[PDB]
This record gives structure tokens, C-alpha cells and sequence, in this order.
């Protein structure tokens, strides 16, 4: 087609790959984003971590 | 200058993808096509895809059963037959018979439509092919993956139970208790994801390979394993983000 | 440092302070009747001379 | 009719298999053309590397996910110094070979399927049978030796990357242990697993070969028939390796698994 063929194709897929990165980082660390993910971080003196993770 | 090359066949497909999104939220829907092109893909993808993934599942519930035999935890079998057969074996089996029938299916009818001049008649009669041809062969790539999905978790499930008690004599009870000790609703929902995504990719990217075919007397053929390379390729490299995603979650943790 | 048996250890296994990672392990090697083994911990720690 | 369609395929396969020796000493430029076509690809695939990149890729990506997942259940349940012991036996015994396979069936079997079609609708084929010249041998025969050469290499290829991807995200991603991660590996891996994985993959990637050369050498219907041709050999494909790997590892470990942990 005329639109496929056009000459706006560069733009279109820097635009397409950046949208495409931009979810699949979104979509890994939407749990982990403290803009929409925010709570108060409390800390605590131990002697040792004991195996904790 | 080498990337501008694949660029720009990567910007029309985003750009082909992008309009046909606008042409289904915006325009009215085309049922018709929509049915046919579903049931098209059902009977060129489910014969085949049983075929498939009966020998494949019954392959893993082999091996799970012998190396927990010897390991001595043949009770906890069934978990393990559930966690793959619900998140890889269900999305990959769709991935396979997916890419390979109907996005293939897709770009070899859409290049004899482009060859045939039957797509520059319907542009010369002021018809649109992106909102008459795209979108319900999308649609129905996306439905027909998580029927068989579906389907395909299902039968899995029942031959591998089938197989371990009939064949390999593993306790019933066991297989059917331990199935959701690591298996729960995330996993259920991260399969469905993965078999919709994985459904709409395959119908973009058959669509756009066949929209976008060379003629000559190989370049429906060309166009046909450009397809499947491609398909084959984005929907592993998709499986392995969603894969990643679905374990952060986790039903165990 | 040197161990009377040195089982299920392997090099690059981690080296801890208070469960904490700061190191890992090179080498293990016999000497003798003991096994050497060498490590190391990053230069951000101090650790003790006895 | 289906007794008729299994006779001709048995006939085509029985007609490339025999002439294998004549394409041997008739045909030795042709086939070194066919090996680097197919290990370095052909048309637009060849300039990113052909049917290695997309091997590889396929094989990272499934190896990925067997450590993803495999690390993750194993965390969850505590016991994951084994990921090591866990992600060999899955790479070697259904992972890795299935994968190659679809793979190999995809790029190769796809493009030897179009090449075909498109040799049969230009009349090449007719060309070569006017010039007296065996066209089943000259083209079916010498696309089997050159696959039969590749497929080993490009297995290879497939097991080492396999491995290597495992590896990467267990010891590196996941900040396991290397020492553990390959003392659980190497401990828990038989060389004989390997060599029995070698030889399913030279059987499948020699019916593979079989399968997408008839597809593509009895094509009809012009330039839109080949694409067709295509979808089928590849439905084949993909039941034909599932099936050879099923049977493999049911024959090979039916009454010894060939692993060892406890007393």
C-alpha cells in the first residue's frame, strides 16, 4: 500500500521500538515502582542476618 | 545505515499494527471475517496442535517421573506437571502450532490477495484493507490462541496424569493433590497473557508479511518463511520477558 | 587459610561477615595433610587480625 | 489414496535415500554450496547470520527459561543449589533437542521447501530432467548430505549455547555460586546423554530434511501454492521431531534412567 511504502517508516520505528522498550520496563518493575508503589521503609539492628534474604 | 535497513520494514509493521488498533477501536467491526478467519485458523491449527503436544507432554511427565523416582519424591510429581503444563508447555505448544499454521496461513492468503491485484481493488474502490482484512484476522489469531491454550493445558494435564499411572505406576492421588501446590491463579493468568500476546503478534506480523509480499515466483514463499522466522523469534524472546514477569509474582512465594 | 577437610566448597563460593556477602573464593588446593584454601573479601571491609 | 499418498512419499524418500552415493561422487560443488547455504542462510536472513543467529537465539531463549523458572521453584521450595543438576537434565533430555529441532525445521525445511516450489514452478526442474539429469539426486539427495554435514555443528552450537545461557542467568542474574552451579552441573551430566541427544538430532534433522524436500519438490499452483507448501511441511515438521524425540527417550531410558542420587 501506498501508507506502508510511504517514507515515514524511520521515525514510525524508532517510535514502535522505544514504546516496546518502554513497556517491557514498565511491565518488569511495575510492582517495584515507587511512583505508584510507595510505603515507609523501617529498618532494625540485628547481630546477624542468619540466612536471610 | 545498516539498522536504517530492517528499520524501516519495523516502523511499517508498528505503523500497519498502530492503524489496525485504531481501525478496531474506531471503526465497526467486521464479524463475518471475523468468524471465518476464527474458524479457518481452528481447523488449520488443532489437529495439529494435540499431535503436538500429547508426545510432548508425555515426554516430560517421563522424565520428571523417572528422575523423582530415583531421587525418591515421586509423590510431588503432579506439581512439577503442573508447572510447566500451565506456563511453558501450554504458551509454547500455542507458539509452535500458532506461528507455524496460521501466521503462516495468514501471510500466504494475504500474498496471493496482494499478487492477484485483489488488494488494489479494493483500494481503488475507496475500501480500506487494514479495517476490512487486518483486524478480524487479528482478532481471530488472539481468540484462537487462548482456545488453544486452553485446550492444550488441558490435554496435557489428563495424558500426563494418564501416562504416570498407567505406564510408570505413580500414586493417582498424588498426582491429582500436588497439582496446585505450586500452581495457582498467577500462573493461569500469566499463561492467558502470554497466549493472547503471543496470538495478536503472530496475526500482525502473517498480516503484515503478507500485505508487504514481493510477487515474482518465489516471494509469496520468501514472504511465508520471513513470517515464521520472525514469528518464531518475537514470541520467544516475549515468552522469555513474561516468563521472567510470572516468577516475581510467584504462587510459592 | 588452612582447614583439616574442606568438603562441599568450591571456588568463587561466597565469603560472608555477619551473613553478609564481601568476598568470594579463588583456589583449593591440598597441602598436605590440610587443605589451603584462598579467598578473598572486598577492600570496603576490614575484618579483624585474629 | 491415503495407502496411494503413503507409497509416494515412501517411494521419494526410498528414491533420495539410494541415490545419496551418486550424489557423493556426481555432485561435490553442489553440495558445498548447499552446506554453506544452509549454515549461513539465504535471502534477506542470511545477512544476520542465517540459520545460526536464529538457532542461537532460540536455544539462549529456552535456555533462559529453564533457569528463570527452574532457580525460581527451587527458591521458593529452599533447595536451590541444585538448579545446576536440574537445568542440565531438562537442556539435554527434552529441551534443547525439541527446540533445535524446531528451529532447524523452521529456517532450513522452510527455505529448502520454497527453493523447491520455486524450482518446480519455473521449470528448473523440467530443465534438468530434459538435460539428463537425475533431478531427485541432483537436488533431494544433495540437500539431505548437506544437512547430514550441518546438523552436527549447528547441534553443537545448540547444546553450547543452551548451557552457556543456563549458566549466565543462574550464576549472574540469579548471583549464584559458580563453583556450585558447575560442580551440580558436571557431577549430574553423562557424556552418554549427550552422544544419544546427538544422534536423535542426525535422525530428526535427516527426516526433517526428507519431509520439507517432498513438500517443496511435488509444489503446484503457481508462486501462491509454495507458501501453502510451506504451512504443511512445517505442521509435519514440528508432529515428526516431537514424535522421534518422544521415542528416543522412551527407548533409551525405558528400564535404566541413567542418574543417581541416593543410596
Amino acid at each position: 500500500m501506498r501508507t506502508l511504502q510511504g517514507s515515514d517508516r524511520f521515525r514510525k520505528g524508532l517510535m514502535g521500538v522505544i514504546v516496546v522498550a518502554l513497556i517491557i520496563g514498565v511491565g518488569s518493575t511495575l510492582t517495584s515502582v515507587p511512583m505508584l508503589f510507595a510505603v515507609p521503609t523501617y529498618y532494625g539492628q540485628f547481630a546477624d542476618t542468619g540466612g536471610l534474604n | 545505515g545498516q539498522l536504517e535497513k530492517p528499520l524501516a520494514t519495523v516502523g511499517g509493521f508498528f505503523k500497519m499494527s498502530v492503524m489496525t488498533g485504531k481501525a478496531l477501536f474506531t471503526r465497526p467491526f467486521q464479524w463475518k471475517e471475523f468468524v471465518l478467519q476464527s474458524w479457518f485458523l481452528i481447523r488449520v491449527a488443532f489437529l495439529p496442535t494435540l499431535a503436538v503436544s500429547i508426545p510432548l507432554t508425555v515426554l516430560i511427565i517421563f522424565t520428571l517421573n523417572i528422575l523423582l523416582a530415583e531421587f525418591g519424591a515421586a509423590d510431588v510429581s503432579g506439581a512439577g506437571a503442573a508447572l510447566g503444563a500451565v506456563t511453558q508447555l501450554g504458551p509454547l505448544v500455542t507458539v509452535l502450532v500458532v506461528a507455524g499454521a496460521g501466521s503462516t496461513a495468514i501471510c500466504a492468503d494475504l500474498g496471493a490477495r496482494t499478487v492477484r491485484e485483489e488488494i488494489d481493488a479494493l483500494e481503488v474502490l475507496g475500501i480500506d484493507p487494514i479495517e476490512r482484512l487486518v483486524v478480524p484476522r487479528v482478532v481471530a489469531s488472539t481468540f484462537v490462541a487462548f482456545m488453544l491454550n486452553g485446550a492444550v493445558i488441558t490435554i496435557g494435564l489428563v495424558g500426563g496424569f494418564f501416562f504416570g499411572v498407567y505406564i510408570q505406576n505413580v500414586s493417582a492421588g498424588a498426582y491429582v493433590s500436588t497439582l496446585t501446590l505450586l500452581t495457582g491463579f498467577p500462573e493461569v493468568l500469566i499463561s492467558v497473557v502470554k497466549a493472547t500476546l503471543f496470538g495478536m503478534i503472530a496475526g500482525l506480523v502473517g498480516c503484515y508479511r503478507g500485505l508487504t509480499v514481493a510477487g515474482g515466483s518465489k516471494g509469496v514463499g520468501t514472504a511465508v518463511n520471513e513470517t515464521l522466522v520472525l514469528c518464531v523469534v518475537a514470541l520467544f524472546a516475549v515468552n522469555v520477558v513474561l516468563t521472567t514477569i510470572g516468577v516475581r509474582f510467584g504462587t510459592g512465594r | 587459610a588452612y582447614f583439616p577437610e574442606v568438603l562441599a566448597l568450591y571456588p568463587g563460593d561466597k565469603v560472608l561477615i555477619m551473613g553478609v556477602r564481601v568476598g568470594s573464593i579463588d583456589s583449593i588446593e591440598t597441602a598436605g595433610d590440610k587443605m589451603k584454601v584462598v579467598f578473598h573479601f572486598n577492600n570496603k571491609y576490614k575484618v579483624p587480625e585474629n | 489414496r491415503f495407502l496411494d499418498s503413503m507409497g509416494h512419499v515412501a517411494w521419494f524418500v526410498v528414491q533420495a535415500i539410494v541415490h545419496v552415493p551418486h550424489a557423493f561422487r556426481h555432485y561435490r560443488r553442489e553440495s558445498l554450496r548447499l552446506v554453506a547455504e544452509i549454515g549461513m542462510g539465504t535471502g534477506a536472513m542470511a545477512v544476520i547470520g542465517g540459520t545460526v543467529a536464529i538457532i542461537g537465539f532460540v536455544t539462549l531463549s529456552a535456555g533462559s527459561l529453564i533457569a528463570i523458572q527452574g532457580f525460581a521453584s527451587l527458591g521458593n521450595i529452599g533447595v536451590e543449589a541444585f538448579t545446576g543438576f536440574f537445568a542440565a537434565l531438562a537442556n539435554i533430555r527434552v529441551v534443547a533437542p525439541v527446540v533445535t529441532g524446531q528451529a532447524l525445521a523452521a529456517t532450513v525445511g522452510a527455505g529448502a521447501t520454497a527453493e523447491l516450489g520455486a524450482m518446480r514452478i519455473s521449470e528448473e526442474v523440467d530443465a534438468l530432467e530434459v538435460m539428463g539429469i537425475k533431478s531427485i539426486s541432483y537436488l533431494v539427495s544433495t540437500r539431505i548430505m548437506a544437512g547430514a554435514i550441518v546438523i552436527i555443528p549447528l547441534y553443537a552450537m545448540a547444546i553450547l549455547l543452551s548451557f552457556m545461557s543456563a549458566q549466565l542467568v543462574t550464576t549472574i542474574f540469579y548471583s549464584q555460586s559458580v563453583g556450585t552451579y558447575e560442580h551440580y552441573f558436571h557431577t549430574f551430566l553423562r557424556v552418554d546423554d549427550v552422544m544419544w541427544s546427538f544422534l536423535e538430532v542426525i535422525i530428526m534433522s535427516v527426516i526433517v530434511m526428507l519431509n520439507h524436500c517432498y513438500f517443496g519438490y511435488f509444489a503446484s499452483g503457481g508462486a501462491v501454492g509454495v507458501g501453502e507448501a510451506v504451512g504443511r511441511s512445517m505442521r509435519t515438521s514440528l508432529i515428526a521431531i516431537v514424535l522421534v524425540v518422544l521415542l528416543a527417550s522412551l527407548a533409551l531410558y525405558g528400564t535404566d534412567p541413567n542418574f543417581n542420587l541416593t543410596v
